[PDB]
């Protein structure tokens, strides 16, 4: 909830969208098309996957009885033991769930950021010839076919040849 | 006309948690907390000893059930409940301190102390430890006056620790069922042990006199022990009611030791073990068993911590 | 500080908006209009709450005493006891300083965030009928009516009703 | 030209919290975080309490009169005084402290009788150190004297089965006389020896007569040593004199907490921690009020306040 | 990566640029200069330092053996220190790495951070007279001379006097 | 025309770690565990006292090796591997708690515990305590019956600590190198010990008897000792075989104690102390020593954990 994309201005994911976190639905003359992007849903999943292998780790450290189940041992080493035991548990305890709701908090919030930096940079490419209506769509103000679109998509779409044309209509 | 970017989305999403909402829905999250058990020891690859009927202390003194322990080799040292350190009846002070050392040892390696010894007897035995007929602790002598009622001798015993390792010295008081029988056993009079290193001084009186019988003796053993240095020396000096050690023992590397009350499975591997079998996983924590030794991951309270692997799920 | 609303481009606060968090404050010919949002206000608030029900938590966890402060234990075991109650206490006051100190970084960058998604949410209704001034301020470039800022409020404000109308100027 | 501004709210005077990256930085609103309030009482809303006062929590095994009212108890909640006293005759418990801490889990104590009986030697044996109407002595045990003065005590066995399907709980006492005159006078003269056996235990003890100062007018010493006997085990005693016997056995009754207090007990306020001190009656997760604190408590911190900021960033004027 | 500033929209950094953390590079008729913003670069830096402060701190608190080099403690005993001392050396040891992994995370989001104000904010100066080309930079459409820069960076720029020249400039 | 923002770099920075992903290049950064050690006690500005051949319980009881400690100040006790607690063979039981309590005395101040005697020696030494010819331990006196064979007396003395703060007690058992021996010091018959007070109570009996000789000595000596509050009076009731205190203990006040291989330096500050020197240092956390005493960093398993003071850092 952190950057508004996701949950935000957003109003939804696409459910038909199999191959990526992240992509694009277009609406031109030709037709309606659908394609995930690839740079920034790499991105994403690679930043989880950083998460992951830290605590998918493994403790290189041992540790052994001093504990009897079959003979206990005498009572008041037994209850220091145990209390202590017990005071390492609350302390674990504590430390799991809250580093569970950490990395959660951050792992919702890396997607709004990733979300919301497909969009911040689609805008900056289409500089003027389009305009934001604020529900992750881009109006274009000038006709384009569907090899405009993947111009867009793989980042190459160039302003200054319909730049006069979006213009006047707006 | 337009061109619209967005995420995915899945209709049936999982609950999590964050500092900030509960049950917040995710695309895809995954368990943190190891709920699994492999009821079994998993000792792929490891130098394993199950000790069975013989209790861990009896490796070092050797009554008849421990007779194919008295020299092992172990990575993973397993402990049954039906295990006893003991024929005749005694128990070991200390006992804890001694199973702890023992169950990291690696194993036992015996050497002779190199006594011998001279107008006693040195061969007493009992029907509490069977061999074939009357016998005694394998790695123990039984000091014994020359005739019934005899003197034994003022003696004095001492070993040197020459290895370049620590080793472990046990010997026993023994506590008979009656003053006569200690009496007849040792002479009459006052009995008195000293034992003596740099590191040690402790004397020690029997306490004759009337106990149950237990495996048909009223008398009690009571065994002590000590760890001697390199270069050390021991002395022990006795007018009888000893049990004098026959072998020093030498830990030979490092071990796990457990207990456990499962089979064992030299197929499966693992690392993390308590009474009722393995911990087998990756997961940081564990809320299987709080007394889980070896390498384990952490012990939880929480049956369970889901950690998001996906981003904020909304449908339709 | 992190997104730059709050004690960034924003001056300051307003002493007299007594109920909400974030709200707004308008010029008109007609006079001058004060009301707070209700659904971002909302929004942080339960954060907020989402937080402390987390924290004021009640441990079902249960110890005794290990310790006489009546007949004092036995020296040695005494003194293992004091030291790894030391040793506890260590963790538990780090714990609690970082938890704290945390937690506050995230309150406030939790609230910066909230404000600059009711600015970016306003400018994004107007499209190109106004102008970023830059200190949370929008200049309006067409004539309009207290009955035109509420739509802007409760998020009805249609664009090409006035889009002409506020282009050549 | 018409223009419309968003903006936050603001106080005059806020409060400084901490963050991870600048001290004292104001905010609108936070929260305390840390208990520092004391409420001086035991709060025991809702909880059987038992105040042991003048007994002495290991009295209540044993019995001296003033552990009278205390011998078969129920509780939650027990409260141990500075005052209390576990002994009439002098002497001590050997390994006290793991005793009162049995003791205080207990939920207090069922008491069983061993079904001992005894043929040609006393039963009856009195000090005036324990004053019920004259001479008495610890009510749950019996001091074992020969027929009569300087004559031989027997060697004695006697052994008890837990046929229960809990465990119990055996205590026993070793007499030291005050003079080896009067432990042949109690008991005989020669060596005396008691063995004490079960599957998990085995000890022997020799009294060790001889001149101690007065303590309560005795020159004498009794020292309690006591075992948990596992359902379907049996202990066994042998002795020939200066022993202590146990007349009934105890049985915890489930589950308490235990608690050393110096306060009044107070039955209207609701506390699950305590200490010496009284309660700490609080939701927060962290208190500097008590280290030692018992119960379910917020975890102890060395901080006096740590604030939780519940606003946002402050800006006025 | 949070904000997509530095590492990228943002191509890299100047290695020239000795004098702060966040600055300026122009090109206009006259020449070309470079200058750092102090205001920012302090606004980092102050929030760094803010976090060592915390850190390099003194524990006021005091511990003392519990344990012998020179004569071995009883072993049962022993024993019992060693497994604390171990189950602390735990905590401590996942305490200081995950501390560390934090505040690097959010040192590094921390400067992504104040860039994206740096811009955003000098965005809102120029209001119509220029353009995001999307690589960190303003196109600034008219003219403009070596005072006209300055009067951006201090922050004094006054846009309706640049304003109808840049705008038909923009057809 | 244009203007263009950009933040610095350079060419060569720093690998750290981050939540996200392991080794990420940074401007700069700066460490956060401590490495480095100072081979050397550093002592600046504390009193210090350096045991040297002294052991610390030997100052309570005062062999020859101790004759400079029996009365010091210090907030900084070093004890020293050499260091011998005694001159003629014994042991102290308890003797850790002991050394706990001493190490954070602040040192000791001796007072008189005011006993004299009647009809019997007060004087006895021995060679093991050499000052110029036999002695014994400075702040005991050796109880001797009044001539070889001769009964030693019931004897009762009583101390009450009225000073404001709570007094260490020290006596000692003899345990003769024979029976002999025994009745020759103190006579013939049993011989017992108690010591009470209003929380303590126990009683001894000596074992005579062989030992190896130790220090030309066949007997040993065993300390035993006792916390006396203020207001509290030991009672001590013998009848031979009885070493008796003259002198009881008071802690001065406040102090630290370890245990060191290295030199002593006034010239350096330090709070923080392992047996191999000082940690000197501001950092959070330090892998020196798991050990060390004193105010110090957390000790932790890694060797080093950089914390990031710089910006992700982006190159040509
Ligand atoms: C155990 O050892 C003793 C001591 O050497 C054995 O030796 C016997 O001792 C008697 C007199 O003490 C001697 O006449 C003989 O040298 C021994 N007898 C025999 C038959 O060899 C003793 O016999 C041993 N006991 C057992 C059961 O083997
Ligand atoms: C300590 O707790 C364990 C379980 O973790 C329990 O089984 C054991 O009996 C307890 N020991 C004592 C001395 O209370
Ligand atoms: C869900 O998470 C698991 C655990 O990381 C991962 O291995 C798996 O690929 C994910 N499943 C899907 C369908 O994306
Ligand atoms: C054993 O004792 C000698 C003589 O006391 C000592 O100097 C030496 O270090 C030891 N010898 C060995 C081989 O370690
Ligand atoms: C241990 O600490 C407690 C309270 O923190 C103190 O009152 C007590 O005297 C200390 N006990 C010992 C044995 O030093
Ligand atoms: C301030 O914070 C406290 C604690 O959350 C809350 O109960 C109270 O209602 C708040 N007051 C105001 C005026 O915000
Ligand atoms: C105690 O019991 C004995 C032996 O049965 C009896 O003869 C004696 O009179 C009793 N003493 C008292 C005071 O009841
Ligand atoms: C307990 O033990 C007895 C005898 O040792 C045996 O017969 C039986 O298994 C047990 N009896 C009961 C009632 O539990
Ligand atoms: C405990 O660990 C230390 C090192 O930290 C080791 O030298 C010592 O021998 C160990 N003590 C016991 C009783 O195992
Ligand atoms: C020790 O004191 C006794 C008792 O008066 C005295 O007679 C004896 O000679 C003394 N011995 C020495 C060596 O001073
Ligand atoms: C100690 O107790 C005695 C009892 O005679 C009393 O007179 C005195 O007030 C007490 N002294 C101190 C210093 O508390
Ligand atoms: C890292 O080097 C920088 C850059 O010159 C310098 O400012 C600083 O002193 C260093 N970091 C620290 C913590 O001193």
């Amino acid at each position: 909830g952190l950057f508004g994309a996701i949950a935000g201005f957003i109003e939804n994911g696409w459910e038909g969208l199999i191959d990526g976190w992240y992509g694009f639905r277009h609406q031109n003359a030709q037709g309606e098309g659908t394609a995930a992007d690839y740079k920034s849903t790499q991105s994403a999943i690679d930043q989880i996957t950083g998460k992951l292998n830290r605590l998918i780790e493994k403790t290189n450290q041992q540790f052994e009885l001093i504990d009897n189940e079959f003979t206990e041992v005498e009572r008041q080493i037994g209850n220091v033991i145990n209390w202590t035991r017990d005071s390492m548990t609350e302390v674990w305890s504590y430390n799991a769930e809250l580093l569970v709701a950490m990395e959660n908090q951050h792992t919702i919030d890396l997607a709004d950021s990733e979300m919301n930096k497909l969009y911040e940079r689609v805008k900056r490419q289409l500089r003027e010839n389009a305009e934001e209506d604020g529900t992750g769509c881009f109006e274009i103000f000038h006709k384009c076919d569907d090899d405009c679109m993947a111009s867009i998509r793989n980042n190459t779409y160039d302003h200054s040849k319909y730049r006069e044309e979006a213009i006047q209509n707006r | 006309d337009k061109i619209c970017l967005g995420h995915h989305a899945v209709s049936n999403g999982t609950k999590v948690n964050t500092l900030t909402e509960r049950g917040v829905e995710v695309v895809n999250a995954t368990e943190t907390v190891e709920r699994t058990n492999v009821p079994r020891i998993c000792s792929k690859g490891k130098r394993t000893v199950d000790l069975g009927q013989c209790g861990l202390l009896g490796t070092i003194t050797g009554p008849p059930q421990c007779d194919q322990f008295l020299e092992f080799s172990a990575d993973l040292i397993i402990e049954r409940r039906e295990g006893s350190d003991v024929c005749y009846p005694g128990k070991f002070v200390n006992e804890e301190a001694l199973r702890q050392i023992l169950r990291e040892s690696g194993g036992i390696d015996k050497e002779t102390m190199g006594f011998t010894y001279s107008g006693i007897r040195t061969n007493g035995t009992t029907s509490a430890c069977r061999r074939s007929g009357s016998s005694f602790y394998a790695e123990m002598k039984w000091l014994l006056s020359n005739t019934d009622n005899a003197a034994f001798p003022q003696m004095t015993k001492s070993y040197k620790n020459t290895r370049k390792d620590p080793a472990l010295i046990i010997w026993g008081i023994h506590h008979s069922g009656s003053t006569t029988e200690q009496t007849k056993l040792y002479g009459s009079g006052n009995k008195l042990i000293t034992v003596g290193s740099s590191n040690y001084q402790q004397s020690f009186v029997p306490s004759p006199g009337a106990r149950p019988q237990v495996n048909g003796q009223s008398g009690r053993i009571d065994f002590h022990w000590l760890i001697l240095n390199p270069n050390d020396t021991v002395t022990f000096s006795f007018n009888g009611a000893f049990i004098a050690p026959d072998r020093a023992s030498f830990l030979r590397g490092k071990s796990m030791g457990i207990q456990s009350e499962v089979q064992v499975d030299a197929n499966c591997e693992g690392d993390c073990y308590h009474s009722g079998g393995t911990i087998i996983s990756n997961l940081p924590f564990q809320n299987i068993n709080s007394r889980a030794v070896g390498k384990c991951p952490r012990y939880v309270k929480q049956e369970s911590l889901l950690l998001a692997t996906g981003m904020k799920n909304v449908p339709e």
